[PDB]
């Protein structure tokens, strides 16, 4: 109901990217699930994928085995870590809320810009 | 998957006018199509969901039509605060995919 | 007539090493065990052998064998290829139209009918079925008389017998030997293959042939086969059969040896002096159609049991179907009943397709026979007995189960559909039947073939849309969803049914959907299940089994046309 | 030993009219056309008829034949009843565990089957396999010498033989009745009946019996028999076989005409006047039970052929499976494909134990012979043959099946599911494969118990809760999923796999339902199908297999108790 | 969303009872299941039938073919016939509302009483 | 079918108490359960849906609880306008079913 965005906005290729998503005013163990999408420069907007209520996951199928998705229910987090960077994978990461009786992402994040350079 | 086409990728209008943005899927998506708002420095505000239904906190200038793979959106009478970025998302499939996105211009 | 054959020597190996004589108008008998050429020589002489393996020459009155002889000559097989189900005057009508010229005329064909049943002696069986499983028919005695009646039709010179006393009584035997002496006497060469005979039929053989191990023991009379093994160095007691003295002699009361001594003996400089002294369509495509189709219907009819029972349990399934699915209900409950329904329908149909392996499996060496002999072409066989057997019981079926059911049922209620929900059942049961005749063409056993067709149907039905859905399947393997009958069967009916259907009472689905998650409509369902909704969507089914079956009819055909019929 | 048959009549109808005759040491021959009772004669000397149609009295040294006859009598089959898989060694080591007293030593047992092979002269060969359809055995000349070694375990006096050549070549049959005469020249009466011999063979006999069409036309020594025929008025010719001479004879080169010649003939007054002068478990149910196994097991072992086969097609099977279904998702197609993996598998399960019917049947002419000798109980037997065969071979499929689809789909991840799943396999299984003993036992032919069986089955999986909604049915039928293994077994599955499952992504379903016709949980699900979430709705199922296993067991127990034997 | 009962408030026995539910605020034909429900003297509530906005119709086992829903768009009303009547049916008849994507009944008639009487 | 039993035929409270009201159902019904005021002299009045959810146009005073066979609805606190017969329903199967009701009374 309210997300916040956070982690390092710079990374070496082919390291990792790992970022951070703090939900206020719900509990990411109840309801909903919960998305990691990204715009790149030259806007195209791409889902990369969710964790559910009950911790299960899924992945979009062009990030094979780079992606994965965690969740710390002691304080509220979800954290997205992106493994193999490229220079091609720098863009805006947004987190955001899936109801499912509905089907639209409702709730977003403000977002948090990475740049993958050397 | 499922790759959503948006063919006026700009547009071009001025006030008090009416106009029309389309959505074509490669695939049957029986009414499963939201439009999204953008402005520039902001994140995608949902705009409309079930291709007809409006969300609350928009006005009744926004309708959604449409029916199989083609799908519309309408503004009719367009304000200064509906220049944007519109983007189509289908979520029928679980590779959710959006559109190519429509910046809307005055003249 | 006089059939001479100098230095035989057949190899497949070889079975015959060096073989002369000549047979003339009579009695000739072929003796010797079983592993002897006695059964290898008579094919030879009779042409139904494969010629590469031959080496010396047969001849005819001085003239080699013509490409004509299989024709003008009769060959009767030792086990019976006559349809007990037809009649001792039909199988001869049916001989008749195919060996005969169409120059003639009915009244002629039914004249020299008539006259072969008066000289074998069948007036009284002439109309009696000659009989089957279900059927009883006459004595095994008086069908061996009819399937030398169905090569005496043409009339020919040479009769070739394989054991035509095998299998039959003392008492028959004697008579059917008798029978052969008498018809011998009017001037025809007779050549036949006995096993074992007895002193009563023995002392009516002309000329004897003596083969043990692919060599030539003794050619001559066979009234002198005694005097030769006699002053050959052995003796026969009394009441001892000379034929059993003969085969007692053969294994040892060696083979070389008594090859040897005929090579030296005096019958051997006669047969090659003689010798040396001598060499020194019938018919139109569309009559053997017609005749093919009649021949396989009233075999057809005439076994009520077997095409009965078919119809009695689709009728009974059918029934029953109805019963427990009565009343399909526009509820959360009706998706899942009436894709089950047409699921149950389409494998039924693919399953009980397997019966047609039954089609060219059980009549295989009455077919061969009559190729080599030059009834018909494999294409009219083909097609008559496609049009006779399959076509009916196949498009019967379906249009019983469809008028039975989908009015018990409730199904859409147009006939548009109710024609595609038929039309589409027949097409499956038709693809079904020619991938098993494409299967099971050429073989001659049942249990491979119905095993392997039951193995790819089930593999089929995993691949039809309802165990699994064919959406999730990864890429590398859901390509063979396209070898699926059942699939494009399901799909079609899928189609038909589900599409103006509303299963959500209370719920006006078709305009919005209010919860993502509800499949409140046919067209979800259907596109949830891969399927697509406009028109072509559905005939593209239709076509996809047309190919199929053309494919399939095509394999067979090759099956049949390359097939080894020597 | 002497058996004396005096004033014989046997009425099934009649089949013998009046015979009169002894047998003493030496060589008996029966001979006879087919119609007659050359065979019925000998199952009545050898007590293997139903007593309740005989009339005269049959002796043996002046008494009675007692009970104790069958088991101190040998009789030899015609076909072979000898194991092809086992070596002619473990034949008879069968045989003389359970036909010999258990109060000798297995060294005595070993030396009186050494004696038993070198009279017969199968030294060099007791440790080879007789033979069957994969493997290569023995000549057809040796089986028979190993089934009668079989018999002359126990060293009987007399020796019961029915068609001992039949099917054997000349040189063979030559050689197994010269040993049968050297067995007869130590003190043993045997006697046998023969088709058709040749002189050869009619030259070693001691007495003969010609029997037609239930008639004694002669009795007395076999070499006054020609002398008896042309005294009669009738006359042989020269290189005639006297045995041919006596069937021509009887069916005409008229009955009662012989059979009133011979009973005013002196052989008549002189038997009669001998027979008025004369009258005027072995083990324990544990050592039954171990060799049957024993020889069981070996027999599966020596055939890999069709059990290898079958977890050769359950391996491949079960990879194809969980290619297909690999990694089931929680999502809208989670629920179609774990119902439709777990149907498949149960069918599966339910047709592939069509193989049981093979069980009894190929095997009922040995049982029969085996036990009417005394050999075993039928309880013994048919416990020992479920050990051997049934349980092993049952078993294994639903293990391997489990443990390679279980972890490839992604199911429940708990060990108690993992069993449970194995556990209700292999009780559907069973309990298939009992239905067929069940439909099979007693039974001769494969053809209708296995279709019979395939129509249950069909019926079976459309009462099974997936084609149907159970709970859509009318109560006037309803009542019918109750005869449904498919059912149990489908419902189980679905219990032990459904029930915490989520499969609405994004929802909550399991806390409230925020639309009536979603179907998010697992528990909705299995309520909608008629399933009970109870521990109870689970084991329940499995009860009613047992008890069905227990019921179609004793079924097929009381059908082989009540089986005619004679 | 305002429905409104009428019909003869008394009827003989074995003859039949026709009732007629009015709808005004919303087309019976767009989306909702409208039902019959009545309730007997000695409070006790049955479900008799309804029928649905495409036509269709369900009707309670209990009445084994005395019961027929129809309706008329033109002039938005749905009808109830109950025909052989006997004395044990006479009840206080309600026209009801279903969402289905709810589940309840939500909005309901007036009600009427209909004595079966001689 | 499925058959709902009210054990309370009757009850007997005053103002200000807690009062507690049960269904028992014959069979699953996985929260499909209805609750249902009615005063004399008017038709039914939906109170509670799904078991738990309250109806718009009540006090937060009534709540529902239960699951599988059994189900409670709680009036913590009651007025003199909540005396009435409450019915329970469930909507699981086609043919509805109502409980026998329950009349709250006043000491
Ligand atoms: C959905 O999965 C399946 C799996 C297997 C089968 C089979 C059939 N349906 C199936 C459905 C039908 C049987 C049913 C109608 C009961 N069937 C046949 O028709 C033929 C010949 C019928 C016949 O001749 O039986 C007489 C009594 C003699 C008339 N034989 C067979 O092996 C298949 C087996
Ligand atoms: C869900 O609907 C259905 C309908 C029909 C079937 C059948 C089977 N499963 C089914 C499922 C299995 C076959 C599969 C595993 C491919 N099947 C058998 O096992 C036996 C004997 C197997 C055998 O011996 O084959 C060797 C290669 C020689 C080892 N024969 C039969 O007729 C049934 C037919
Ligand atoms: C379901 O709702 C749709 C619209 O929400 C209904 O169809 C509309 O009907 C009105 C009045 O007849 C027309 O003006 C619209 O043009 C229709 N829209 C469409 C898309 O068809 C429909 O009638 C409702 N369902 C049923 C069974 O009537
Ligand atoms: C689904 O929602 C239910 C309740 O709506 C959650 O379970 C509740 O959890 C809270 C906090 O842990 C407890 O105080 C309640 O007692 C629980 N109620 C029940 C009925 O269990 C549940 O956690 C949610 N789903 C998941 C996967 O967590
Ligand atoms: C409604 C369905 C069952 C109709 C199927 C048509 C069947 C009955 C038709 C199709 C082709 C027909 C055959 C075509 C040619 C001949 C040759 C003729 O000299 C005798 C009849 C015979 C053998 C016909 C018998 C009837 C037949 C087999
Ligand atoms: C009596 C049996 C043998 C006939 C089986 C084949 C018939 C039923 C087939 C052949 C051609 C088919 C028709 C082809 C074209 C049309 C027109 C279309 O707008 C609806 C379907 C409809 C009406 C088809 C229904 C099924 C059909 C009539
Ligand atoms: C959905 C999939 C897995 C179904 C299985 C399809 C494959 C295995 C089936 C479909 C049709 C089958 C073919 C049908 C006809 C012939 C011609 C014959 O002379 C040899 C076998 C052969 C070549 C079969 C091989 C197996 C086959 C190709
Ligand atoms: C021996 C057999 C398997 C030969 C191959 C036959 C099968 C695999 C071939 C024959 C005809 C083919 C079909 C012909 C036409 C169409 C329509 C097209 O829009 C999709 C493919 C589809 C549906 C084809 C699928 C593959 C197909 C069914
Ligand atoms: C129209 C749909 C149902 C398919 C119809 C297929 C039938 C008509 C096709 C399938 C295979 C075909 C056969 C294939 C090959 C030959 C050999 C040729 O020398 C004579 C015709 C003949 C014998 C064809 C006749 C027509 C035939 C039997
Ligand atoms: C995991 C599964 C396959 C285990 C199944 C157990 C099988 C292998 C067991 C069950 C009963 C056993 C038989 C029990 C009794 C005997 C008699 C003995 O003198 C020889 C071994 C023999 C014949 C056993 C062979 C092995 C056997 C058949
Ligand atoms: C190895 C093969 C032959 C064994 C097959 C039968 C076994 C697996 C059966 C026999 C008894 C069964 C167990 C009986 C009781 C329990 C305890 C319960 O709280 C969970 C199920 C569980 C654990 C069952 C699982 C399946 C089980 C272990
Ligand atoms: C769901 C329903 C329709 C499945 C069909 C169940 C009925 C028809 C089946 C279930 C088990 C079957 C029985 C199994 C065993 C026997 C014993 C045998 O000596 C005669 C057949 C008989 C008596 C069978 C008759 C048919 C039978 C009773
Ligand atoms: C020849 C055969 C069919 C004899 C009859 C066997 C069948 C019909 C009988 C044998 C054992 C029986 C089961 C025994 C125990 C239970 C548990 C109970 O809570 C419901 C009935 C149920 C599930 C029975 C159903 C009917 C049943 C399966
Ligand atoms: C426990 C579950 C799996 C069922 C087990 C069934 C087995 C153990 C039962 C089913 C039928 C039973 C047989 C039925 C009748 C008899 C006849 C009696 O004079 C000796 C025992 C004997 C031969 C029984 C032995 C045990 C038996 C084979």
């Amino acid at each position: 109901v309210q997300l916040q965005e956070s982690g390092p906005g710079l990374v070496k290729p082919s390291q990792s990217l790992s970022l951070t998503c703090t939900v206020t005013g719900f509990s990411i163990t109840s309801d909903y699930a919960w998305n990691w999408i990204r715009q790149f420069p030259g806007k195209k907007l791409e889902w990369m994928g969710y964790i559910n209520f009950d911790g299960g996951t899924t992945y979009n199928p062009s990030l094979r085995g780079r992606i994965s998705i965690t969740r710390d229910t002691s304080k509220n987090q979800f954290f997205l870590q992106l493994r193999s960077v490229t220079p091609e994978d720098t863009a805006t990461y947004y987190c955001a809320t899936f109801y499912g009786a509905k089907g639209t992402l409702d709730y977003w994040g403000q977002g948090t810009s990475v740049t993958v350079s050397s | 998957d499922i790759v959503l086409t948006q063919s006026p990728s700009s547009f071009s209008v001025s006030l008090g006018d009416r106009v029309t943005i389309s959505c074509k899927a490669s695939g049957y998506i029986l009414n499963r199509l939201a439009w999204y708002q953008q402005k520039p420095g902001n994140a995608p505000r949902l705009l409309i969901s079930g291709a007809t239904s409006l969300e609350t906190g928009f006005p009744s200038r926004f309708s959604g039509t449409g029916s199989g793979k083609d799908y519309t959106l309408s503004i009719s009478s367009l304000q200064t605060e509906d220049v944007g970025t519109y983007y189509c998302q289908q979520y029928w499939s679980t590779p959710w995919t959006f559109g190519g996105g429509t910046k809307l211009e005055i003249r | 007539a006089v059939l001479s054959f100098h230095n035989i020597c057949y190899r497949v190996k070889e079975i015959l090493s060096n073989i002369n004589g000549i047979m003339k108008p009579g009695l000739n008998a072929i003796l010797g065990p079983t592993g002897g050429g006695k059964s290898s020589l008579l094919d030879v002489l009779a042409a139904r052998k494969d010629p590469s393996g031959l080496s010396g020459d047969v001849l005819i009155n001085g003239a080699p064998r013509p490409a004509n002889f299989k024709c003008n000559s009769g060959y009767v097989v030792q086990d019976d290829v006559v349809m007990g189900t037809l009649t001792v005057r039909e199988n001869l009508q049916f001989s008749a139209a195919l060996r005969l010229a169409t120059t003639m005329t009915n009244h002629e064909k039914n004249e020299r009918i008539n006259r072969v049943i008066q000289e074998l002696g069948l007036d009284k069986v002439a109309d009696s079925k000659v009989g089957t499983q279900f059927i009883r028919g006459v004595s095994g005695g008086e069908r061996k008389r009819t399937s030398i009646g169905m090569e005496l039709i043409t009339d020919p010179s040479i009769l070739f017998l394989d054991e035509p006393t095998t299998g039959l009584d003392s008492s028959t035997a004697n008579a059917v030997l008798l029978l052969l002496k008498r018809m011998s006497k009017q001037g025809r060469t007779i050549i036949f293959s006995i096993h074992q005979p007895r002193y009563s039929i023995f002392k009516l053989f002309d000329s004897l042939t003596l083969l043990a191990s692919g060599r030539l023991m003794f050619h001559g009379p066979a009234q002198e086969a005694l005097g030769y093994f006699e002053s050959a160095g052995y003796h026969c007691e009394a009441y001892n059969n000379p034929a059993d003295f003969f085969l007692d002699i053969i294994n040892g009361d060696l083979i070389e040896k008594l090859a040897e001594i005929y090579v030296n003996s005096s019958f051997y400089k006669e047969t090659k002096a003689e010798l040396h002294q001598l060499s020194g369509y019938t018919t139109s495509f569309c009559h053997q159609l017609r005749w093919v189709s009649k021949r396989s219907f009233k075999n057809l009819l005439g076994n009520p049991q077997a095409s009965i029972a078919q119809i009695i349990v689709t009728v009974v399934l059918g029934l029953v179907i109805g019963a427990i699915y009565f009343g399909l209900k526009n509820d959360s409950t009706g998706i899942q009943n009436r894709a089950g329904v047409l699921f149950f329908l389409t494998t039924n149909q693919c399953f009980s397709s397997v019966s047609a392996v039954e089609l060219f499996v059980v009549e295989k060496k009455l077919f061969i026979h009559e190729y080599i002999s030059g009834y018909y072409r494999v294409s009219s066989y083909f097609l008559g007995k496609l049009l006779s057997d399959l076509l009916p019981m196949r498009m019967l079926p379906s249009i019983i189960f469809t008028c039975i059911v989908y009015f018990m049922l409730g199904l859409k209620p147009k006939a548009d559909a109710f024609f595609v929900m038929m039309f589409t059942l027949m097409m499956v049961a038709y693809s079904a039947s020619s991938m098993a005749l494409a299967i099971a063409a050429g073989q001659s056993v049942v249990s491979v073939a119905t095993l392997l067709m039951t193995i790819c149907f089930v593999f089929m039905m995993i691949f039809s849309g309802l165990l699994v859905n064919l959406t999730t399947i990864a890429s590398w393997l859901s390509w063979l969803q396209y070898f699926s009958i059942p699939r494009y069967g399901f799909t079609a009916l899928q189609h038909n049914e589900f599409l103006g259907q509303n299963f959500c009472p209370g719920l006006n689905a078709t305009g919005n959907n209010p919860c993502n998650y509800a499949t409140c409509t046919g067209e979800e369902y259907l596109v949830k299940q891969g399927i697509d909704l406009s028109p072509w969507g559905l005939w593209k089914n239709h076509v996809a089994l047309a190919c199929m079956i053309v494919i399939f009819l095509t394999i067979a055909y090759l099956k049949l046309l390359f097939l080894k019929k020597y």
